[PDB]
């Protein structure tokens, strides 16, 4: 889910 | 988390999405990454 | 490999000849 | 042929001796600058003629940008008045084989083995560009775009290529072309030279009234089918 | 013949192609600059042997 | 709640041919927090019309529509409708062109002059016979395809055949031997 | 009560010009007098067809359905319709004939064959140019009126012009000289 912090 | 899996999957494709729409500057910035992405395979997969 | 990577038209003025010069071979 | 062909009698400098008059010469050139107009092609090169028992079909070809798309023909029996003829398939291919003889002026004259003279039209001259349409080797260079171009720096062969069938391609779909060389019969091609040899003559033998002109110093070329329009089935038999 | 009153009268034999046969009504002339051959709308038979 | 107004928008053939853009001014009828008044914070929607937009295509506008104080806007500005042209037909993806032939001309070699939507001017050949039931397909010179603005569909062209109003009795004879036999 | 029986009472024109009589077989379907059982005679309702009567009109029977416990039924066999005819369609009214004609004599006048529904053979004269869109009326021939058996409607005789299919260049110049003139 929290892509925000991972990928971006 | 699913980094790995689109670790995989996208790698440099996004980044020279990205690099190109931040460099043209266009009206339409998401409609610019779709058309990209388009070309992109047809220059990629044939 | 970089290469790989609402439209108006304008026309020169030899065609108003041509325009003109049909009537010849009419 | 393009329009360079038009203002000079590039035709019958060839020696194959069949051509355009001055008068329909003018009139073409005249006429297919306003083809260009009225159908924007990108260019407009004159494809030739087909000798009929009547009147002659007066046959032009639009070029796209993109040249090797399907290229769309016109027709005109006193040379001036184009019609768009329509394209060709594999039924109308299939739909003539059953009728020989020369063709007939009127383009509305019927055969009962019915089949419209318009369709013959269609169908040959389909079958003489996939076969019999030449390009020199170079002359187009196939775009990154997936678009092939004039190779609008193309030098003219040299007059060691000049003699090979390698050095001449099929102007159609497929250096992307097919070349000469494997176009059965071996011996259908001939090659000759004219006018103190600054001129290259490839006339087919497979399709009599081809005659494709080069000039090896610059990048003049161009091919015209003038003739009557049947295809040679005797050809191994006359090699 | 966008001029016809000084036009020439055209042959074109359908026998020989490239056989032509030219007249302004007074005058003629001859000329050939085809491949030679007859036309023939069957496809060349070689003949049989004899029997 | 409130529906959204599907408001019609007349494109003639060039406009969705060509891929034009339109601007349609909306109502002042946006509420503030106080949700008793009556503003406007953005005046037009534009749309991008591509080529190749059937009849009926639905391009909508979420949240820019009428509002009342406890309800999400809407707006359907527009379904894609076709003005009246001189003239093509518009159908699935192919032009339907009528050419009022006169008799005579019907049944002999004919050229029809068809002008383009890309300003092009046609000279079909018509070599058969013309009755009226004919038309000619001119293939792949259409509008354009809305999934592939590069392709295009088929031009058709029917004919109106004029028949003659008056005949000589020589026109009588004429025709009676023309046709009759 | 239980619905009506709907049946299409199948008539052809010559005999809603005339008229006939036609028996229908409800049967074997009726609630006896038992109390209860489905045995019935082979009971029959005639149907006395009037001259002109319409496409539509209702014929109803009541009570002479099948009757159900202690329910009220209807044998409503009411749709006078509709079998066309070799030679007329019918309208309100009148009569459509379609004439094939050969264009000859669509352009050069004719006289057309027309077999009635009352065994009359009616040669009716054309001498306008018959147009693709053209009729001639024949009045007070067509069915006769349902509100008076006396009284008659009208006649239409439209026409299939049949193109040729082959014109020699002797009759396209023929032609030419013809009609466009």
């Amino acid at each position: 889910r929290d892509i925000e912090v991972g990928f971006l | 988390m699913d980094t790995a899996y689109l670790k995989n999957c996208f790698g440099t494709g996004l980044t020279q999405a990205l690099a190109e729409v931040a460099r043209v500057r266009p009206s339409d910035p998401i409609e610019y990454l779709a058309h990209w992405l388009y070309h992109y395979r047809s220059i990629t997969v044939a | 490999d970089v290469k790989m990577a609402h439209n108006e038209y304008e026309m020169l003025p030899a065609y108003e000849i041509a325009e003109t010069q049909k009537a010849l071979f009419l | 042929m393009d329009a360079d062909s038009l203002l000079l009698s590039l035709e019958l400098a060839s020696g194959s001796g069949q051509g355009l008059s001055p008068d329909r010469r003018a009139s073409l050139l005249t006429s297919l600058m306003l083809v260009k107009r009225d159908y924007r092609f990108a260019r407009v090169l004159f494809w030739g003629r087909i000798l009929g028992l009547v009147a002659d079909y007066y046959i032009a070809q639009g070029l796209s940008e993109d040249q090797l798309a399907p290229r769309k023909t016109l027709y005109s029996l006193n040379c001036t008045e184009w019609s768009l003829l329509p394209p060709a398939t594999e039924e109308m291919a299939m739909q003539i084989s059953v009728v020989s003889g020369r063709f007939m002026g009127d383009p509305s004259h019927e055969y009962e083995h019915q089949i419209k003279e318009e369709t013959r039209l269609v169908s040959i001259i389909d079958q003489i560009d996939k076969a019999v349409a030449i390009i020199p080797r170079g002359a187009l260079f196939k775009t990154p775009f997936g678009v092939t171009h004039v190779n609008r720096t193309f030098e003219g062969l040299p007059l060691s290529e000049v003699r090979k069938l390698s050095s001449y391609f099929h102007f159609r779909e497929a250096d992307f072309l097919d070349s000469l060389e494997y176009d059965i019969p071996r011996g259908s091609w001939s090659i000759q030279m004219e006018r103190g040899n600054a001129l290259v003559v490839l006339r087919s033998l497979l399709w009599p009234g081809l005659t494709f002109y080069h000039a090896p110093r610059t990048k003049n070329y161009g091919y015209i089918y003038v003739g009557t329009g049947e295809k040679n089935m005797d050809l191994p038999f006359m090699l | 013949n966008l001029i016809p009153q000084y036009a020439i009268a055209v042959l074109r034999s359908n026998l020989w192609p490239g056989a032509y046969a030219f007249s302004n009504g007074k005058k003629f002339e001859n000329f050939y600059i085809g491949w030679g051959h007859k036309y023939c709308v069957e496809n060349y038979t070689p003949p049989s042997p004899p029997p | 709640q409130d529906p959204p107004i599907e408001r019609d928008l007349y494109l003639s053939l060039e406009d969705l041919f060509f891929g034009c853009t339109k601007k349609i001014k909306i109502s002042r009828r946006v509420l503030n927090e106080d949700r008793y008044s009556s503003t406007i914070k953005d005046k037009i929607l534009t749309i991008d019309v591509r080529p190749g937009w059937r009849q009926g295509t639905r391009i909508t506008f979420e949240k820019e529509g009428d509002q009342g104080p406890n309800i999400i806007p809407a707006d359907i500005i527009f379904i894609v409708k076709e003005k009246l042209h001189p003239r093509f037909r518009r159908e699935h993806d192919n032009l339907f062109f009528v050419y009022p032939i006169p008799l005579g001309k019907a049944l002999t070699c004919c050229t029809v002059e068809v002008k383009t939507l890309d300003d092009r001017l046609l000279n079909i050949p018509i070599n058969d016979i013309v009755h009226p039931k004919y038309f000619k397909i001119v293939p792949g010179e259409g509008m354009p395809l809305p999934e592939n603005p590069s392709k295009k569909g088929d031009l058709f062209i029917f004919f109106d055949i004029q028949f003659p109003t008056r005949l000589t009795p020589q026109k009588k004879q004429m025709l009676r031997q023309a046709l009759l036999t």
